[PDB]
RNA sequence: GGGGGGAGUAUGGUCGCAAGGCUGAAACUUAAAGGAAUUGACGGAAGGGCACCACCAGGAGUGGAGCCUGCGGCUUAAUUUGA
RNA sequence: AAGGCAGCAGGCGCGCAAAUUACCCAAUCCUAAUUCAGGGAGGUAGUGACAAUAAAUAACGAUACAGGGCCCAUUCGGGUCUUGUAAUUGGAAUGAGUACAAUGUAAAUACCUUAACGAGGAACAAUUGGAGGGCAAGUCUGGUGCCAGCAGCCGCGGUAAUUCCAG
RNA sequence: UUUUUUUUUUUUGACAAAUUUUUUUUUUAAACUGG
């Protein structure tokens, strides 16, 4: 019974068929097809560095109706184009374009966070200092 | 519309927020000393 | 009560009053949780505290007329502004916390 | 196919004890399933049980007392290490103290406790409680 | 077989003057899609009753005319306003 | 004509991403014709919140109001039982640091010792995230009004926001 | 003498977005002499 073979010499049959199923889970697939090299925005990476090309305003999806203050990022590395939401308020007033910020992912590990649609990443750092500091005005941007 | 987003107001409500300073009080104990305070006054019952 | 006892009742003992409080830790005091069975379980109607005659009259001028406003009065003891406005003449069921922070505040010491 | 008769047998004893019978005829019959039932016998889970002699392979007739909760089969007989016993009475026995793993040595079929104190292992046929 | 899509799509192979089968992804997107049952509501579903705020058989009409009386609209310094 | 730092230190570049062009053969060992010379092997120090261990930011005291329940009660009182708010004071102890020395060391630095200084809220002052649920902790106040924003997820915000910005 | 036995159908399209949320309180009836 239960449709796998248990004969004692049959350990072939069994890990085969194990590696053939392995293939239908998430993230065994992107380990072994190295999506995260050749696919991902970011290259495998935790953080990449960009430059601001635009300031974005994305309307909030459903059941929300604000704007969200995003801008438009082209990567050092890579030279691809990404979204990156900018965080609590008056931080698209701190950014501007041309100024070689710094992203982080979303949190989601590769999807899109909250009412914000097709972002997937934020900025941290803003010519190089911080987000969090220029927002509680612990240090200055620099004259740029 | 549905091409754009108004970016004039980021920033509307911070901006706006009447500020007061905090007030200055009398500062607490550290360390050994603060768990002292708390698992006295979470038990002060006699 | 505080410290008069707590530690030197607590020689080589260390067990004597250690249970746990009522466990609200930002919901206000118990002044009146004993007068909240009184008048549970008093079957009549009984008088809560009546009203504030001359603490109401006196101390309205001693705090308000000096520099302030009972809108900024009571914003700095964080309470409503009708609060303040039942403490001016009358018309209140006078609680300690409210009246504490109505003390400390501005000085005036009529409780 | 028939593949084992040893777990025809034991699947026939464990659906007679739980519709309340008190006997049970298995067919056909083996010295494993006679050694098997030797060892279920010297511990008082079965009671007396009877071997009839076709000219085919014999049937048996076992008489039941209550008692026994299950007795089943390992498929397949994997191969035990002396020190594997105590991973198997961990998996399938319903205490520490009591319930037996039958295993097949080359001092015979027995169960796992005096495989013990006879220091000795092998292939698991079942269990018993 | 391994959440729902994208998609039985793309690419390569194969079966090939055909439709098309077989094999078969990924990028990207998404917080549910789904199964079984419960209580209501609904049906241009059924069965059983009931009502002149329903009909049938009729009566008196109203809608047509003049007026006076509310409402809308228009006007107005304002034509106060609710429904 | 000359070259090969994936040796040591350093520079440029690349990037999310990584230290001083320092001192010495005194230890560990290696080589040589060799006890002696040599060794960026190696060791010492600098940078270093990669990780890991131990554990300062205070300790003893003295001093008071405001209630509430119940009891006895004249009504003026106690006499318990508990609730909160501090607020003014005192002598004691110590190292974080500044350093004679000695110790440490190839020579130093630092540690371990130690003369002399070194605590009263103004400092010698602890932060980082949170307070609807998951998930511990406010239905307190001011501002905003589906805006700003929050929110890993469910959700919050359209004029009484326990969820944003503030105290 | 199983014996009873209502035959039917023209037309009826549509209705924007968000929302309505409930927790288990008594820790309080605890006071007595030894002469």
């Amino acid at each position: 019974g239960k449709g796998k073979p248990r004969g004692l010499n049959s350990a072939r049959k069994l890990r085969v068929h194990r590696r053939n199923n392995r293939w239908a889970e998430n993230n065994y697939k992107k380990r072994l097809l190295g999506t995260a090299f050749k696919s991902s925005p970011f290259g495998g990476s935790s953080h990449a560095k960009g430059i601001v090309l635009e300031k974005l305003g994305i309307e909030s999806k459903q059941p929300n109706s604000a704007i969200r203050k995003c801008v438009r990022v082209q990567l050092i590395k890579n030279g691809k184009k990404v979204t990156a939401f900018v965080p609590n308020d008056g931080c698209l007033n701190f950014v501007d374009e041309n100024d070689e910020v710094l992203l982080a992912g979303f949190g989601r590990k590769g999807k899109a966070k909250g009412d914000i649609p097709g972002v997937r990443f934020k900025v941290v750092k803003v010519s190089g200092v911080s987000l969090l500091a220029l927002w509680k005005e612990k240090k200055e941007k620099p004259r740029s | 519309a549905k091409v754009h987003g108004s970016l004039a107001r980021a920033g509307k409500v911070k901006s706006q927020t009447p500020k007061v300073e905090k007030t200055e009080k009398p500062k607490k104990p550290k360390g050994r000393a603060y768990k002292r305070l708390l698992y006295t006054r979470r038990f002060v019952n006699v | 009560r505080s410290q008069g006892q707590i530690n030197a009742a607590r020689r080589q003992g260390l067990v004597v009053s250690v249970d746990k409080k009522y466990g609200s830790t930002n919901t206000r005091g118990d002044n009146e949780g004993q007068r909240l069975t009184k008048v549970d379980r008093e079957t009549d109607i009984v008088k809560p505290k009546k009203l504030d005659p001359n603490v109401g009259r006196a101390i309205s001028r001693a705090r308000t007329d000096k520099k302030m406003s009972q809108k900024d009065l009571a914003t700095k003891i964080n309470e409503k502004p009708t609060v303040v406005n039942d403490y001016e003449a009358a018309r209140a069921i006078p609680n300690q916390q409210v009246l504490s922070k109505l003390e400390r505040a501005l000085g005036v010491k009529l409780r | 196919t028939r593949s084992s008769v040893l777990a025809d047998a034991l699947n026939a004893i464990n659906n007679a004890e739980k519709t309340g019978k008190r006997q049970v005829l298995i067919r056909p019959s083996s010295k494993v399933i006679i050694k098997f039932l030797q060892v279920m016998q010297k511990h008082g889970y079965i009671g007396e049980f009877e071997y009839i002699d076709d000219h085919r392979s014999g049937k048996i007739v076992v008489q039941l007392n209550g008692r026994l909760n299950k007795c089943g089969v390992i498929s397949p007989r994997f191969n035990v290490k002396i020190g594997d016993i105590e991973k198997w009475t961990a998996n399938l026995l319903p205490a520490r103290q009591f319930g037996y793993v039958i295993l097949t040595t080359s001092a015979g079929i027995m169960d796992h406790e005096e495989a013990r104190r006879k220091h000795v292992s092998g292939k698991i046929l079942g269990f018993v409680y």
